[PDB]
């Protein structure tokens, strides 16, 4: 007594939008993207000298390194593909190259 | 445009930061204080208007 | 200010016709600016006001998107007084900027 | 009034003011051609022997006659007088209880965290870490976000220009704002930024960025322990040149009210090195509240 | 239930508690004068739920 | 979805043709003529009543105000009140063929049934002949006026766990479902519809960090940081100070707060002695059919102030009944009667 | 301004409740400060308002003997206009002082 | 300002006594000057007010020809606000004039 | 390298660099944001059409 | 009722964009940018793919 | 070409990183809604922490 029943969002696709107004910005595990080091510096009299045995700093100038995702669009396209494209009629699909069926 | 009722004006304006974010009124259901006298039905996810 | 008790009178019914708000800029049927009923552009009739996008009056903006929703008329009003306040504040800022420039020039000339 | 009877406001029921033939026709042709909705019924309420009209109340509040508050139970005694003619059902008479209740440290009304939900769990919060020998000066990991020319007395940051065309230097309490700086990806990647500034924790407890909360100590957003000074450190990636990075190192009582630690390093070497890899976790939401239907309260 | 009285460690609650006894909750009380003393539990585990 | 002026946005509608499609039930001409003859009778007229049978009375509110409306004549067969606040920007002047000064698309509360401002009412005072308050028999917990909300609550006058008072809760429960006297049970599904009270009553409770605390700092909107390094974002990972903790041994004291929100509600004040609805004609209203006297009404609304220029929408409810009479072969005589608020000239 | 007859309407009877005056700070039973009824603070219910001397609302002064009796809450109102008036008068005074000190500096440079 | 319906109340009938308008200078039978019915000169009742051309009060011009038709009373009113506006604008103009004089003096000194 | 009359019919510019220094460097940092959806349609139950 | 309506340029039936959603918001679309001197040949932010 | 050395051409496809959002969200939900509520004897306490 479990009727066959389509999902009313895959039978009739309704592209209401994706509302991806804000970015996603995946960030590295380390906060500052550990890379080239730097030397601590202090002003002695008139010019700059390296501070004694302080050379393990990990300062990287500027904004954090990050990569955009567009999470909402990725999820929406995954949904739409996996639920409509794979069920498209067979005449509208093609077999991949170097694959025997 | 100086006309505040134009779509271009009410589109090309960005909200300030700090009023709403994923920390305000945490742990409770509580509508924002500055968003009580604003039409909840003038929303893009109004299902009736969408249909 | 003291003991304002705003709206101490009894309020009459809101009139059912159009043109009750004093200083709203309205909109034409095809999209345009119609002068507020307070204005002097309604003391007579203009034949082509309707069925015409662009304005046909001296007051107002030539395009409907270049007009503020609340046109300020009659300098005696609170809106006019506020506008004159804003103009005076802008003039004061201009004087401050001119004084700043003169001070910088004097400092450069001295040293 | 005859007018109300004419308009069927109060006159008579439809089945008994319509014609008998029309009533029979409507009753018969009811399945297919409905006619009932075309006629009105009065539905008049009773006008006498229904309400007292003798100035009596609807809601009554009975203050307790006596009460005792044992550290285990709270007993209240009310005497309720049921008028002289009026009658109530005890489906009314709910007990209105007012007071203050504390929910304790165990309270947690939300999943996740609320301070650095967007931060990586194991990321460091610009922590200054000690070297292995513990005798050398501690090195810093902080990243300089705000950019400005470095000059003037004691080499502060070029925050802006005041009324005169003169430089304005950063107020040490809060001015090197962790939210202001390079906007736009081109700067720092295509264009080269010469100098930049930032803010550093000094002598910290080595906490991960996930919780990393600190109560304000001034009305500007800054955080620093009371009666504790803030000093600046200079850094550069080259040799024999103008320093590139300026950091305002301050010591603050950084607490983690929200999250706890998973994979915590031992406290012996927590603050020096490899305590930076600590990753915090959400705190298992608790949701302490009253019982269903206030069960167990009586 | 937890959001009804708000978030936060401390809070102020203004609650109404009904009568659940079967012989009382539906009783139609006739005119008179009755004492209605009841005792309210103060045990924290029983009052609150997590 | 946005209340933008669609006329200046270049939106037009062009109508090409308009027709109406009548549907005729095929019924044998003998019984059709019988039904026609029966319905042409003088005693078989058809009577219809407007559902929202009322005399809508729009009243303008200048910003940050409390208002004083007054009618001044008879109230025979009165039924009750219904009050609701609307924004004047969203209310058209539909008494004219065209409203140039509307300049607002979106939901129209007045003629759409979208009443989001019903929660901004503090208290309502009703007085007759400037001498007697209408429900004056010490009926309510606050006898002098209805008190929709209380902002201090020195006594225990608050209902459920929200901002609204016990007397107003009882009044609304009786006006909408008849539930107050016999307890407060959740009304059945079929009676709880969209334009009701408990279908839209949403109690909410937030608690603030008690700005009176020693060592507390009221931060501005610009110095209020969380996730400073994560708008395209920028900054550096730093400890935060937004949202001072409320739980945990570090709490900075506490201060709770409560308010409610009703979004599609008409505040009903029925003209009945016991506030129930025991019929169309109330207990009162037909207590005044004697035409003994005509009473002027003075109503007072204290309400929360909002900056936008808004309007009060009281709907003095009445009996709006029309009786159609079709004597013979294509002539219709329709007679109207709005009893409490007549229109016969 | 010219044809002004103060109270030209018919005044309505004073309401018998508390909270009629538009902008007037009050006090609770234990001193304290309560915001004016038109403030954006009575839209909710702060339960601890009574039985405390301190101000539990963010708006307004913290100590009762430091809050002015009439506080301005609307920039459009006459109180806000007068506040802007005072601020701009102070600005003119500051510009006059700056010009005076600049004049003395120029005189010293000349001599 | 926004959504203002001018005269939104029910107007009371114009009173039929002499002094009803606010802040409007009048005259006596001999062509003199009488203060508006808002000045503090009407709390009492001077004897020879209606018997001489010159005013026996203190506030107001000494001659009818030198007195403005509408006097500005109550500084908190709109007339007082406009007068304060004019004073501030005149002060700003004077500051601009003295700044320009200093600028021209500096320019002369440059050569 | 071809010339095309590319436009943004779906998005609007937030954080737009000044038009003078737009084609050059740091004019690449402009990030667009989608327009706010409008959903223009007929009224509920054709209210207002009559 | 039958007819034709133009519901204005303000119409937008959907949230987000429909053309280049996956593209990073601040990413340039393989364009040419000018130099500070502006007399130099314009460089490219391009990416050869084929 | 004369004084043209600021091109930023990187041959090949754009360097990206795959995520597997669907399985990631499913695992997050499943963990946070079952594993945390597993009984005590199955759970273990982490090293260098005190309870």
């Amino acid at each position: 007594q479990a009727m066959d029943s389509y999902d009313p969002e895959v039978r009739v696709i309704d592209n209401v939008g994706v509302e991806d107004e804000m970015p996603n910005y995946c960030f590295p595990l380390s906060g500052v993207q550990i890379g080239n080091r730097s030397h601590e510096v202090q002003r002695n009299q008139q010019q700059w000298q390296n501070v004694a045995n302080s050379d393990n700093n990990y300062i990287g100038k500027g904004n954090l390194p990050a990569m955009e995702i567009n999470l909402a669009a990725n999820l929406w396209r995954s949904f739409l593909y996996s639920n409509v494209a794979l069920y498209l009629p067979d005449n509208l699909k093609f077999t991949p190259h170097n694959i025997q069926l | 445009p100086p006309n505040t009722n134009t779509y271009e004006y009410m589109n090309g304006r960005i909200p300030v930061s700090g009023l709403i974010d994923t920390y305000v009124n945490i742990g409770t259901r509580w509508s924002p204080d500055v968003m009580d006298n604003v039409n909840p039905f003038n929303h893009h996810r109004n299902s009736g208007l969408r249909y | 200010e003291e003991g304002r008790i705003y709206v101490p009178y009894v309020t009459a019914r809101l009139p059912k016709w159009s043109g009750s708000v004093q200083d709203k800029t309205g909109s034409n049927m095809l999209g345009g600016v119609v002068l507020p009923p307070n204005s002097q552009a309604h003391r007579t009739e203009t034949v082509g006001t309707e069925a015409t996008r662009d304005n046909l009056h001296a007051e107002g903006a030539r395009r409907p998107e270049d007009q503020t929703p609340y046109m300020i008329l009659v300098e005696d009003s609170l809106g006019g007084l506020k506008r004159r306040m804003d103009l005076l504040e802008e003039s004061n800022q201009q004087l401050l900027a001119t004084l700043n420039r003169l001070r910088t020039g004097l400092a450069a000339y001295v040293q | 009034l005859p007018q109300w009877s004419y308009m069927h406001i109060a006159g008579q029921d439809a089945s008994e003011y319509l014609s008998p033939g029309l009533v029979q026709f409507a009753q018969a042709t009811e399945s297919y051609f409905n006619i009932g909705n075309k006629f009105r019924n009065p539905t008049v309420a009773p006008t006498h022997d229904v309400t007292t009209e003798r100035s009596q109340r609807l809601q009554l509040r009975f203050v307790p006659v006596d009460r005792e508050d044992t550290q285990y139970s709270y007993k209240t005694r009310f005497q309720l007088a049921v008028g002289d003619n009026r009658v109530l059902d005890m489906a009314s008479t709910y007990f209105d209880i007012r007071g203050t209740l504390d929910r304790g440290a165990s309270f947690k009304p939300y999943s996740g965290t609320a301070y650095n939900s967007f931060a990586p769990k194991s990321a460091p919060n610009n922590t200054q870490f000690r070297q292995a020998n513990n005798g050398h000066p501690a090195q810093t990991i902080a990243q300089a976000s705000y950019v400005a020319t470095i000059g003037g007395a004691n080499n502060d940051l070029q925050m802006g220009v005041d009324e005169r065309q003169l430089p304005v230097y950063a107020n040490t309490t809060y001015q090197p704002e962790p939210q202001l700086g390079i906007e736009g990806w081109t700067a720092g990647s295509m264009a080269v930024i010469d100098q930049a500034g930032g803010r550093v924790l000094r002598n910290p407890t080595q906490t991960p960025c996930y919780g990393s909360y600190a109560k304000p100590t001034n009305e500007h957003g800054g955080i620093t322990k009371a009666n504790t000074q803030v000093e600046k450190k200079y850094y550069r990636t080259g040799d024999n040149g103008n320093p590139e990075t300026v950091f305002y190192t301050e010591e603050a009582d950084v607490l983690t009210p929200d999250t706890h630690l998973v994979h915590a390093v031992p406290a012996a070497d927590r603050a020096k090195v490899e305590g930076l890899s600590q990753h915090a976790a959400p705190n298992r939401p608790n949701f302490i509240g009253f019982r269903d239907c206030f069960v167990g309260l009586m | 239930r937890s959001q009804l009285l708000g978030n936060g460690r401390f809070c102020d609650f203004h609650i109404q508690v009904p009568q659940k006894f079967f012989a009382i909750r539906n009783l139609l009380l006739l005119p008179g004068t009755y004492t209605y003393e009841w005792s309210f539990r103060k045990d924290v585990n029983m009052i609150l739920q997590s | 979805t946005l209340g933008n002026d669609l006329r200046v946005d270049g939106a037009t509608v062009n109508i090409t043709s308009v027709n109406l499609y009548a549907s005729f039930f095929p019924m044998s001409h003998n019984t059709a003529s019988t039904l026609e003859a029966m319905l042409r009778n003088d005693t078989n007229d058809q009577s219809f009543n407007d559902y929202l049978s009322a005399a809508n009375m729009l009243y303008p509110i200048p910003p940050n105000a409390t208002q004083l409306p007054i009618p001044s004549r008879n109230w025979a067969a009165f039924r009750g009140w219904s009050l609701t606040r609307l924004k004047q920007r969203e209310t058209p002047a539909l008494g004219s063929p065209f409203d140039p000064y509307f300049t607002y698309s979106g939901t129209i509360p007045y003629l759409d049934g979208t009443f989001y401002l019903s929660h901004t009412f503090r208290k309502v005072a009703i007085q007759f002949d400037s001498s007697v308050t209408w429900p004056g028999n010490d009926r309510l917990l606050t006898p002098n006026e209805f008190e929709i909300k209380i902002s201090v609550d020195g006594e225990g006058y608050n209902v459920a766990q929200s901002n609204m008072t016990k007397d107003w809760f009882l009044v609304q429960m009786l006006a909408n479902y008849n539930i107050g006297y016999q307890g407060y049970h959740l009304p059945p599904d079929y009676k709880d519809r969209t334009f009701s009270f408990l279908h839209n009553f949403i109690p909410m409770c937030r608690q603030v960090p008690n700005p009176a605390t020693e060592g507390y700092f009221g931060l501005g909107i610009v110095n209020h940081r969380t996730t400073p390094a994560y708008a395209p974002r920028e900054g550096h990972p730093y400890p935060q100070l937004a949202l001072p903790p409320h739980w945990d041994p570090r709490h900075a004291l506490r201060d709770p707060e409560r308010k409610f929100l009703c979004d599609r509600t008409l505040w009903r004040i029925p003209f009945s002695s016991n506030f129930m609805s025991m019929g169309s004609l109330t207990d009162l209203g037909q207590n005044l059919l004697y035409a003994n006297a005509a009473h002027a009404l003075d109503m007072t609304f204290e309400m929360d102030p909002i900056n936008e220029p808004t309007l009060l929408y009281v709907l003095f409810e009445v009996f709006d009944v029309a009786r159609v009479h079709q004597p013979h072969r294509g002539v219709i005589e329709v007679v109207y009667l709005r009893t409490p608020f007549s229109a016969g000239n």
